[PDB]
């Protein structure tokens, strides 16, 4: 109906506009800490490509 | 009661109940086609005899 869309879009739009530190993260101190942490292990990293 | 008791099918009678739990309309409406459905169309799980 009338006044669904609209409030659907404006989810939608907002939704994509949410601010969350999350994305910044995991490309710029998430695997600094993942090589810092990495060697530390008592089961070292073992990875297929 | 032959067919009843070596078919593989069975009822489901909630399957239109969950259905028509997303139809969008206003309150404001006196007729309600989402609602009029489940009130012509009752399921009593006697239905397959």
């Amino acid at each position: 109906t009338q006044s669904l869309v609209s409030s659907m879009r404006g989810t939608l739009g907002k939704l994509k506009l949410i601010k969350s530190m999350t994305p910044m993260y995991l490309q710029q101190l998430a695997p600094v800490e993942l090589a810092v942490i990495a060697p530390m292990l008592p089961f070292p990293p073992f990875q297929v490509p | 009661v032959l067919l009843q008791r070596i078919s593989p099918l069975q009822i489901d009678p909630t399957i239109i109940s969950n259905t028509m739990s997303t139809v969008s309309e206003s309150t404001t409406q006196t007729l309600s086609p989402a609602s009029s459905i489940l009130g012509k169309l009752r399921p009593s799980n006697s239905d397959f005899s």
